[PDB]
């Protein structure tokens, strides 16, 4: 009796004491200190706070300019889209759930949080698969624009929904993680009824390993003036965009696997929730690069701002 | 399609003994843990005992600490509860739950009236 | 009855139906359509959404002239509005009633009161300050600014505190989502009748006097010193223009109810101009960027590091 | 310091009549309104009647529509309820509230048992 499994949920805390209650019913203040739930809402507020403006300006500026039709801008608009789906779809639920200290919205309330957290990561991942492929085709120059880019950005949504939808199908499921504020794939219970054991494989296989292959496959191709300045900074930004993505998603991915391996073991609520909430910076960091590094954007952003 | 039998149990001696059973059907049994949970005639469910999927570490409530004892057969898909040196308050309907939860999946239970 | 009075509250809706309940207990969906409460939260979200960033950048950039002291003072009070007031009313819009409780109402009304009064008494300072520079009544006379921005808080708290003293009170208005001074009930226990006078006297009439007193000095009145003067003295105008646009409607309805206490008026009558006047948090800095060019340059400096 | 007297009322004949009173003390009486509200033996308070501060417009419930009738004396600080052609269900404890609310200041009221 390390953790407490229920129909909907799994609380990483022993109900030897008798205290454990469903996070779809009562607040989970026996898990952690009540101020830490406030700290989550504080953190989670600022993700939504600097989430919308940075993404919305980046969304607006890209479309407003009839310029800025480079494959990079299509992807970094695609992200500005999904980052706003994260903010309004996911972060809202978890910021509100942080307040109450439990998924007050209900089982479907959990699905929201987990779904757009899943889209956000996958559309961020499969976009870096596209950025990997695209900088190989120009730099190494194997096959000698606009239509190409829009097809490959439609790819990211195709594959992200291959990952995010099935929990909602009923293969796997979204389940409250750690402090019972975030939601994510069921790494905890076998739930063979749900068959979620098999999904975790499928996800770490098709939606992690296959991407990271193709990323470093293309990165390994590039081991052996001004066109190439534009090339350099934007091909450098592809690198920094992945650097950030690895910083972001590794910790949670690690802990997610660690629990999948050691199902039923002794681990605290904060073990998982920290890297989970950390990985929700995916909404904000992506455009910050696109302004910081891409100078061509930064100019045009100020154009839109300073009319 | 899940099916948990709730065999073993009945009317017993004050300070008697009795062995319970729980034949599991319709899932990967050894992939799952299993518990025992009883329904006192009056008050809410007590989590009696529990055991890991491999069967390594059994855990008991202080109520039935060392008097009761839990063990499972992965091969046969069965969970047992050897109850010894019983009492009147051990009188309850015993259910065997899966996972770690006092969430009771369908069974007859077993009215062990002491 | 026309309206339904309670210990804490006054619901502008007849309990002839039997339906009326306290807005410190149950949601008020009999008042308006439940989606209109969602529309409030939608509106009220965007005030907090463009409230914090515009005010926080304006607060940050200023600290990273008398005008800038005031328009930082506003960026401060506008953030007191956003985090103190708007949060409560955005959450109350969801549930459809002051779920936080009677003290939950006091929050909403208090920083709505500070925000208006610190915005008002700041325009009293902006009125005084250019009169002394443009018309030039006292020669070489512009730490002056810091003293006169401390004035705005002194006077705003003369207005906002007494409800919390127990002279007057904050009470749910209209859809029972905003809160404000009790214009509705006489509540002589609270003596709130007298306060409404005091407020429309000391915290409306006296300010608007001194504003147009100074504005009337520049009727006979209206190179680069005066370009800086002109655009910034023009911004003082646009800052008041906005303040009158904003606060008049609510101020009008507030008086209309004070006059016609116990009369037949709907929940939406008051709530619309009340929520409209909560744009005071956002519009002030938008002027300070839009009009003041000196700021705009240095804002982009902070942004584009 | 507010004080509402609750005079007039008692045991009355089925289909009889009775005039109620309510002496107000400790506030600007004419400056606000007054109501009548009764406590049925079994069910919650009924808002019986009400009248404006000036006294111009009285309002009644359907229950006692036209049978009962309300009027107030501003000079004397008093509120009356002339109840006529009574019934058994009019049996209740009548309170006179201020403002527009069913919230009862004072109390004891007047047990008008029909
Ligand atoms: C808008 O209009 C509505 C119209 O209904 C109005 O609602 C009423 O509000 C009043 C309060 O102002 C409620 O009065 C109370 O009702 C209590 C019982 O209510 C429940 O139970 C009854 C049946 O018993 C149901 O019909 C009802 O639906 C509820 O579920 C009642 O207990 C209260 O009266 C007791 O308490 C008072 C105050 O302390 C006391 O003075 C009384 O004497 C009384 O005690 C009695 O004592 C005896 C002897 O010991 C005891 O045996 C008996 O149980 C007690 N009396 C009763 C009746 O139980 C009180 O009257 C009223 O119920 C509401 N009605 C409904 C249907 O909800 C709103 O207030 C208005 N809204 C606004 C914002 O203005
Ligand atoms: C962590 O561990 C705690 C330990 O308490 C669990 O809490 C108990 O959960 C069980 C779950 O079934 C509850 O059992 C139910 O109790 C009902 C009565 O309880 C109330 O009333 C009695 C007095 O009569 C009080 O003693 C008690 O405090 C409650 O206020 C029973 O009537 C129920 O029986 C009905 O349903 C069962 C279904 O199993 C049927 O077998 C019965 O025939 C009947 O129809 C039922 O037994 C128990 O009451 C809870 N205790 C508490 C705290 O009150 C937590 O659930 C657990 N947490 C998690 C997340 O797993
Ligand atoms: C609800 O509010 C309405 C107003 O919205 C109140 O109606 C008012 O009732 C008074 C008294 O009956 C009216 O006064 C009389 O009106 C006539 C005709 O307009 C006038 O000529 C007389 O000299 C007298 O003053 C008042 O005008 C009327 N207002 C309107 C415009 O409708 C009413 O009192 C409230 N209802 C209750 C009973 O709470
Ligand atoms: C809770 O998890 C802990 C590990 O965090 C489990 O601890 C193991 O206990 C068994 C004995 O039952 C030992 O064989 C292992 O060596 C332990 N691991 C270590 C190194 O700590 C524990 O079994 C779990 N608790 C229960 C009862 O489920």
């Amino acid at each position: 009796m390390n953790g407490t499994e229920g129909p909907n949920f799994y609380v990483p805390f022993s109900n030897k004491t008798g205290v454990v209650r469903s996070p779809f019913e009562a607040p989970q203040y026996y898990l952690a200190e009540p101020w830490q739930f406030s700290m989550l809402a504080a953190y989670m507020f600022l993700l939504i706070m600097l989430g919308f403006p940075i993404n919305f300006l980046t969304l607006y500026v890209t479309v407003q300019h009839k310029k800025l039709r480079t494959p990079l801008n299509y992807i970094l608009l695609n992200l500005a889209v999904a980052d706003l789906f994260m903010v309004f779809g996911g972060f809202t639920t978890t910021l509100y759930t942080s307040l109450h200290g439990y998924f007050v919205f209900g089982p479907t309330g959990c699905n929201l949080e987990g779904f757009f957290a899943t889209l956000g990561g996958e559309i961020a991942l499969w976009s870096l698969v596209v950025l990997a492929i695209e900088r190989y085709v120009v730099v190494c120059k194997p096959m000698s624009g606009e239509n190409h880019a829009i097809m490959g950005v439609a790819f990211t949504w195709v594959m992200a929904l291959a990952c995010a939808a099935p929990p909602l199908v009923g293969w796997s499921r979204y389940i409250p993680e750690g402090m019972q504020c975030s939601c994510g794939i069921d790494y905890y219970t076998p739930h063979e009824e749900t068959n979620n054991e098999s999904f975790v494989i499928y996800m770490f296989v098709v939606h992690f390993i296959i991407p990271l292959i193709v990323i470093f496959f293309c990165y390994g191709q590039l081991v052996f003036a001004t066109t190439q300045k534009a090339e350099k900074e934007v091909t450098r930004m592809v690198i920094i965009m992945v650097i950030a993505f690895l910083i972001c998603w590794l910790p949670y991915a690690g802990v997610a696997f660690y629990i999948f391996t050691h199902q039923g073991s002794d681990f605290g609520p904060i073990f998982m929730t920290i890297p989970a909430f950390f990985a929700k910076t995916s909404a904000v960091y992506n455009p910050v690069i696109y302004i910081m590094m891409n100078k061509q954007f930064r100019n045009c952003m100020v154009t839109t701002l300073c009319c | 399609q899940v099916q948990l039998v709730e065999s073993g149990g009945g009317l017993v001696q004050p300070g008697g003994s009795l062995r319970l059973s729980c034949a599991a059907s319709g899932f990967t049994f050894s992939k799952y843990a299993m518990n025992w949970v009883r329904q006192p005639p009056g008050k809410g469910l007590e989590w009696v005992s529990g055991i890991r999927p491999s069967g390594d570490n059994p855990t008991y409530a202080d109520s039935v600490e060392g008097r009761f004892t839990i063990i499972r057969d992965n091969d046969k898909k069965m969970v047992y509860l050897q109850m010894t040196s019983l009492k009147t308050e051990d009188t309850a309907v015993y259910y065997c739950t899966r996972g770690y939860g006092t969430m009771t999946i369908e069974g007859q239970g077993t009215q062990v009236t002491v």
